[PDB]
């Protein structure tokens, strides 16, 4: 009998327990609204059950303080509700795999399976501890994947430059929270530093009223959350709440222009009223998606981001070869180094002064905080480095060694002591 | 809930219950992806996979 | 009455960068300071100065850092400017290990505990993201902020020290400090509207020119 | 560049003597610069800060600036502060609030301290005379040094300007 399904989709729910668990057992948003549990390693579905409570709360709320509507304002709650969408990743490292589209999260990332890359700025691991997530852009245009998307950027930032578009129906969307502005940084963008000016120019009166107009005010840093089966409606609802506080032409004949044409006069809408983020659970394996070229790729990315492919064809020369040293130098990362000097022959005269956009000294870089024991160790057996020189520029007087031993690395020490006399 | 305990038919009568099974079944008959199925394993811990032990999870 | 800057060697720059915090103190770090770093390198050496960076010390390699040039002989030259790149409150700057009180930076240079600079302009510039001495040419600038908006970046460090270099770009060869650093405090709280505002403690008795 | 200082009037100028000569001296040395001099003796230290918060409340849309000279001798600055942050005096905002004390810092968006030693008056002697020499010359800040140089040849007092442009009196 094939009744493997009420096992998988049981799974399912017992690995997105497990990252319900964190960003309802930490962060201090959720202890101080009141909405946190235990620290218990292994959750349940109490983890699932806080959500779709949250997700009840936070539309209802919004329902019965907004209006009953009208026949106007009701059939909009259609053409939005029963509508098709498809999340945007953009993402600079290599995920194609050929057939075979896997994403992981940070706390997955990081597991212990140390796979080169990240994007994160200081603040998210200890208000809300959201990093087992995978997050997702939200495209309301409707029509297929292969069509390359017409949205590039997220609320401010370029992410990668490779998206990776998906269709909602995957079966692993079904315990991923949507919310309508950014977790952390709640905040519509104004209607100057939002992307498609063309379409926002020509509404005046809509960019003043579009910008900085945070959500859940009852602590100022909420933002809501809401389950698969409720976020489709709530995105409606808050567009009926924001255009009965408008007074503009855009107000009537635009968006109840795009009711016959729910391409790029839905999306040019709701992506500039709204900026939604879509939450995953741990890992996104699919066969299905579509891995549409945006951008070209940059040295700083491609070595960044760790992705060879890349990165071998945006070497051409040794002119470039040297510059993508410089870049892995300064980061620590091991296989972008081994794959270099295994595809390039160097020599001692091209490492003796720091590229232009670098801010320090060769000697200085294989010994600073981040580099790494590899490097500084393959540098010194090809004898590109003097394990005993004084720093010039920067702290000068000392050595590699006192570096070493100020920041405490030990493996880094033993190779200094050993491979020289120091 | 008795569907839980109860679809497990090919059952190792509590014990790791096949892992190498569990692994390559969900494989081959409902179309998965082995990044999936191998994240699935992980979260089912350590052997010993009882039916009724694992399950002990609402 | 201008200050006759015009000595042999116009004067030493010392620049201290605190970056990777030790994890005695519980900050996690500060983001972005080499390119503020740097910045300044630049801006001051095109000023015909002798900068010296140093970074991540602590509170005994500052307090020995800054008696030993102390007792330098800055006879030949006609000022000095020091730079503080840490994190700190109001008037305290901390090191990688722990805290050193501003107090106890400027004693070394009170004039009665050197005579090398009598009457010089001892510049004092403290980036620290307010109980200061007072005592003879002493211009103290201090602000406490990491912008407005935009943090993912880090793009270009701060606003002050940025837009401090951008001003002794171009105007630093026909205004006098004083000047330049209102056009600064101008730039920060325009470009960093919708809070804090930096601070120019001042006892100079003559008009700073840079040329 | 320059703080505008064409409106109607060229603010007030309110000295207080919380505790004779110096104070005379800057009656005249503020009237001359078309000043609305609004002199003062010994008070207790809760009915001036009630003071400063009545004149916080006025119609300054016409005044071009505002002085506040504080001839002292244990009341909190802060106290006196509050009532002038410029969000709730709505027409000072963008203009100078001009802080000259004789006896820790508030920071604000446009004021300026010019704190003294209690040791006429050097200190406001010299700001008279200087003030008479060169008003239509030079700007505040110049001002402010030449006075410091004067009373350090003949403690500094310090200068905590959180000015955006520059002064002027003509
Ligand atoms: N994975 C991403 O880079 C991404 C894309 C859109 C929103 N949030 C994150």
């Amino acid at each position: 009998a094939a009744a493997a399904g009420k096992i998988g989709a049981f799974l399912r729910k017992a690995v997105a327990a497990q990252s319900y668990g964190l960003m309802f057992a930490n962060g201090k948003l959720f202890e101080a609204t009141g909405d946190a549990l235990e620290k218990r390693g292994q959750y349940g579905f109490s983890a699932l059950q806080r959500l779709d409570g949250l997700s009840r709360r936070n539309l209802a709320a919004v329902e019965a303080r907004l209006g009953a509507l009208d026949s106007a304002e009701r059939g909009l709650k259609e053409r939005i509700m029963t509508g098709a969408w498809h999340f945007r990743h953009q993402s600079n490292a290599a995920l194609d795999d050929g057939k075979t589209a896997a994403i992981a999260s940070n706390h997955l990332l990081a597991r212990e399976s140390r796979s080169s890359g990240g994007n994160t700025f200081a603040g998210d691991k200890a208000l809300l501890s959201n990093h087992d997530f995978v997050f997702f852009g939200v495209e309301f245009s409707g029509r297929g994947k292969q069509d390359k998307p017409l949205n590039h950027k997220h609320s401010t930032m370029d992410f990668g430059a490779n998206a990776y578009v998906v269709p909602d129906t995957l079966p692993a969307c079904r315990h991923g929270y949507l919310t309508l502005t950014d977790h952390f940084f709640n905040r519509v963008p104004g209607g100057r530093e939002a992307e498609h000016q063309d379409f926002v120019g020509s509404f005046p009166q809509m960019g003043a009223e579009t910008g900085r107009w945070i959500h859940e005010g009852k602590y100022r840093q909420n933002a809501p959350i809401f389950n698969y089966r409720d976020m489709k409606a709530a995105v409606a609802l808050h567009l009926i709440e924001f255009l009965r506080d408008s007074k503009d032409a855009a107000f009537k004949a635009y968006v109840f222009d795009q009711a016959m044409q729910s391409g790029q006069a839905l999306d040019r809408v709701l992506n500039s009223v709204f900026q939604a983020e879509f939450h995953i659970p741990r890992l996104m394996a699919t066969t299905d998606y579509a891995k549409h070229p945006l951008r070209p790729m940059l040295l700083k990315e491609a070595v960044d981001s760790v992705n060879l492919p890349a990165l071998s064809g945006l070497v051409s020369s040794k002119g470039d070869a040297v510059t993508a040293m410089w870049h892995a130098i300064d980061k620590g990362k091991d296989a972008v180094a081994a794959h270099l000097l295994g595809n390039w022959r160097f020599e001692a005269g091209d490492f003796a002064s720091a590229p232009p956009g670098f801010y320090h000294e060769l000697n200085y870089a294989l010994s600073e905080h981040g580099a790494s024991v590899y490097i500084l160790d393959q540098f010194l057996s090809r004898g590109w480095a003097a394990v005993n020189a004084p720093f010039e520029h920067v702290n000068s007087g000392e050595t590699m060694l006192d570096n070493a031993v100020k920041y405490g690395n030990r493996e880094m020490a033993a190779a200094l002591i050993k491979h020289g006399a120091d | 809930i008795r569907e839980a305990f109860r679809v497990f038919d090919k059952d190792g009568n509590g014990y790791i219950s096949a892992a190498e099974l569990r692994h390559v079944m969900t494989n081959l008959g409902e179309k998965l992806t082995d990044e999936e199925v191998d994240e699935m394993i992980r979260e089912a811990d350590i052997d010993g996979d009882g039916q009724v032990n694992y399950e002990e999870f609402v | 009455n201008s200050y006759k800057m015009d000595y042999p060697e116009m004067g030493l720059c010392i620049i201290i960068n605190n970056k990777n915090f030790h994890k005695s103190t519980g900050m996690t770090s500060r983001s972005g300071t080499d390119v503020d770093a740097a910045n300044l390198r630049e801006t001051f050496r095109n000023l015909k100065y002798e900068v010296r960076n140093k970074n991540d010390l602590t509170r005994e390699e500052i307090v020995e850092l800054m008696r030993d040039v102390s007792k330098e002989d800055h006879s030949k030259r006609s000022s000095f400017v020091c730079v503080l790149l840490s994190h700190g409150e109001e008037g305290i700057i901390f090191g990688t290990n722990g805290p050193v009180d501003l107090k106890k930076i400027t004693n070394f240079f009170r004039g009665d505990r050197c005579r090398s600079l009598t009457g010089k302009p001892k510049l004092f510039i403290i980036q620290a993201c307010h109980k200061i001495p007072v005592e003879a040419d002493f211009l103290y600038a201090y602000s406490t902020a990491p912008g407005y908006y935009s943090w993912r970046n880090s793009k270009d460090g701060s606003w002050f020290i940025q837009s401090l270099c951008a001003m002794l770009k171009q105007y630093a060869d026909k205004l006098e400090f004083m000047h330049i650093l209102t056009r600064v405090n101008r730039k920060v709280a325009t470009e960093f509207e919708s809070k804090q505002i930096p601070c120019i403690v001042s006892m100079l008795t003559k008009e700073l020119y840079f040329y």
